[PDB]
């Protein structure tokens, strides 16, 4: 059933991606972003930018220097600002690109090198293990996550009393389907009879809050009984 | 700090006071403030997404259950609490009193009022007291309050009976702790510096900014 | 003329503005008032001794809420931090908002206008503006003896990309 | 602004929607859970520790 529903799953990552392309937004900001910074720089460089003639040899040949200069100080100026202006766009976008891979870096190392038990770190739900693949100017993470899917209803206690001494839980929690006591993992419902192999015995009734009354069985009897 | 005041400064009623002379002489200079213009809607949107990313973790908006039956403990404040007219709990409304043009600046509402965000902190809460991480993780799968604490201990590597053997003690160090962060919040503006310091350099800025029209 | 928004000039000031009545009181020397920008906000009319008070003609952005072209070419425009007096109009915290339905019907937030109103396509279509929803309303039946145990699991895959 | 934002948007992740073993990454001392608290332009946790 895990390797058909993870068969399937990647069946739907393949669905989705070669369907749906808002996936890829992120990406494609960032490649319409520069390539739309460059296009506005050069459209920075076929701007007048307050001169008689955009074109730096048009100027040239129509004004001789002693004149010129001024115009050609306001065309060094105004591009010169451009190119300021840019470059300290670009810079601070590579920044925050940077942070991004610092944050893949990690996300990279902790994530697909090695399990990760930080939650929603990696995708929503507890994680399993991540696969890497390869973009342009990027890349895309697969996040395989386990969610739990369907719940059942259990009456519940803290501990569980069998001599007048508390038991409580090594792993899980006491469930009880209403007429009988069982421990069961957190995260799946794997019911278990209780035994002395899964509980540890401490104190006595009185001081914990809530306490139910249950047999607790031991293993180690009916081996000596028989 | 999580977000930041949305302001737009629009280039061409800011830089020329309607003027189609002065209008003009910007366009000469091309393709300048139209790049300003839409970075800093850039710098807007981002805020609100900010404020998704934060907040809207959480896809279903969980309330809490009418009777406060948690083990012992009071959360009352933390809670929201009916009696004020927007539904904010009792640390917020302490926060909420405790932190207190037309050149062309504008401040652009937030995406997510003061009582919606209110309704996700107090969703997210919900969350916590009446699921622990589950909610977040998955579906959210119902638990008491008292097993998520005993829980939560063995995963620090204290075992469930030093919780379940000393939950009434516990319980009033808790409570009192939360009436110290009320006291402490209440009477010392030092420990909420982060966000005054925030307003204050954003403010300043924009004073400064709306400042520089006056300068020759 | 007050109440209207005249292009003014004032013992040679020039400008634009909305002139109304100003309750500030001068002291009796003083003639031209100032903001805290060093601009202009109260000047004494010159002819007959009246304080008035200069607040700039009305303006604000202009965004537009638009549906896909496909599906349709019907379009509703936000005038932007505008009350809807000076322009199935509908008035929020946002700005006067024209060509839109409102409906308090909430539904997953779509096409966002800010101060908690989202704009969506749906019915026959058209474009309608409501409360933004939050999700779907679950509370769950705490109790202090009940526990939710998953009896099942699903491994979903999901795309983060970077 | 959005270094910090995500800053406490991992934090609002491990700390309140679930618990983190990080040391100080929640308030000094060991972690239990945390809560969100809506504030004007930022967010204050309460940190149980
Ligand atoms: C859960 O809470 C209910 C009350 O809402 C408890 O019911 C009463 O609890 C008190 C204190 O334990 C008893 O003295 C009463 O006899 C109970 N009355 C009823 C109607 O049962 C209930 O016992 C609580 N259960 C747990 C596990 O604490
Ligand atoms: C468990 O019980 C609660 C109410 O006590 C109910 O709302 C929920 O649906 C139940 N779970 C199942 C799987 O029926
Ligand atoms: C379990 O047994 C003790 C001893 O008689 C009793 O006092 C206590 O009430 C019992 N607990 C419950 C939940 O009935
Ligand atoms: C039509 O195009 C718009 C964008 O141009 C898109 O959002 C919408 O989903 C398209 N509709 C269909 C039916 O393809
Ligand atoms: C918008 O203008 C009308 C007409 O005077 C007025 O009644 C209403 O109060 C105004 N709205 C606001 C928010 O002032
Ligand atoms: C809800 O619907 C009623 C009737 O359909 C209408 O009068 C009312 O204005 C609606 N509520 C809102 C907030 O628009």
């Amino acid at each position: 059933l895990i390797a058909n529903q993870f068969n399937s799953a990647i069946g739907k990552i393949q669905d989705s991606l070669s369907s749906t392309a808002s996936a890829l937004g992120k990406l494609q900001d960032v490649v319409n972003q520069n390539a739309q910074a460059l296009n506005t720089l050069v459209k920075q460089l076929s701007s007048n930018f307050g001169a008689i003639s955009s074109v730096l040899n048009d100027i040239l040949s129509r004004l001789d220097p002693p004149e010129a200069e001024v115009q050609i100080d306001r065309l060094i100026t105004g591009r010169l600002q451009s190119l300021q202006t840019y470059v300290t766009q670009q810079l601070i976008r590579a920044a925050e690109i940077r942070a991004s891979a610092n944050l893949a870096a990690t996300k990279m190392s902790e994530c697909v090198l090695g399990q990760s038990k930080r939650v929603d770190f990696c995708g929503k739900g507890y994680h399993l293990m991540s696969f890497p693949q390869s973009a342009p100017h990027g890349v895309v993470f697969l996040h395989v996550t386990y969610v739990p899917a369907q719940e059942k209803n259990f009456t519940t206690a803290p501990a569980i009393c069998h001599d007048g001494k508390a038991h409580f839980p090594r792993e899980g929690v006491f469930v009880s389907n209403g007429t009988h006591w069982f421990v069961t993992q957190r995260n799946f419902y794997e019911p278990q009879i209780i035994t002395t192999d899964n509980t540890f015995v401490s104190g006595n009734c009185d001081v914990v809050i809530g306490i139910v009354n249950n047999t607790v069985y031991d293993p180690l009897q009916p081996e000596l009984d028989s | 700090p999580v977000s930041m005041t949305k302001t737009s400064v629009d280039c061409t009623m800011y830089i020329c006071g309607d003027s189609t002379e002065c209008s003009n002489l910007l366009l000469q200079y091309g393709s300048f403030c139209t790049q300003l213009n839409r970075a800093l809607t850039g710098i807007a949107v981002e805020q609100d997404k900010n404020t998704q990313e934060v907040f809207a973790q959480v896809k279903q908006i969980y309330k809490t259950p009418p009777i406060k039956d948690f083990g012992g403990f009071n959360f009352s404040q933390i809670l929201p609490d009916p009696s004020k007219p927007s539904k904010r709990s009792f640390i917020e409304d302490l926060l909420f009193n405790k932190v207190t043009k037309f050149n062309g600046l504008t401040v652009l509402p937030p995406l997510l009022t003061d009582e919606m965000i209110a309704q996700y902190t107090s969703a997210l809460l919900a969350g916590t007291i009446t699921s622990g991480w589950t909610f977040g993780a998955g579906a959210a799968l119902q638990i008491p309050f008292a097993m998520q604490m005993a829980y939560r201990f063995n995963g620090i590597g204290v075992t469930q009976n030093v919780l379940y053997e000393n939950q009434k003690l516990i319980a009033n160090q808790f409570n009192s702790a939360i009436g110290k962060i009320q006291d402490s919040l209440s009477s010392t503006a030092s420990a909420l510096g982060k966000l005054q310091d925030v307003v204050n350099q954003n403010a300043q800025a924009l004073n400064t900014l709306v400042k520089q029209l006056s300068s020759n | 003329v007050k109440n209207k928004c005249v292009n003014f000039n004032f013992n040679g000031l020039t400008g634009t503005g909305v002139l109304t009545e100003s309750n500030k009181k001068f002291l009796p020397f003083q003639q031209f008032g100032r903001d805290i920008a060093d601009t202009t906000d109260a000047v004494r009319d010159p002819q007959t001794l009246e304080i008035l008070d200069i607040t700039p003609c009305s303006f604000g952005g202009v965004s537009v809420i638009t549906p896909g072209t496909n599906t349709s070419n019907q379009v509703a425009v936000l005038y932007q931090d505008v009350n809807c007096t000076e322009v199935n109009v509908f008035q929020t915290r946002a700005g006067c908002l024209i060509g839109a339905e409102h409906v308090n019907n909430s539904y997953e937030c779509d096409i966002p206008i800010g101060a908690g109103i989202c704009a969506s396509y749906q019915t026959s279509q058209s474009i309608i503006a409501y409360t933004m929803s939050l999700g779907a309303e679950n509370s769950v039946a705490y109790s202090n003896n009940s526990i939710a145990i998953p009896t099942n699991f699903t491994i979903s895959v999901t795309t983060e990309i970077l």
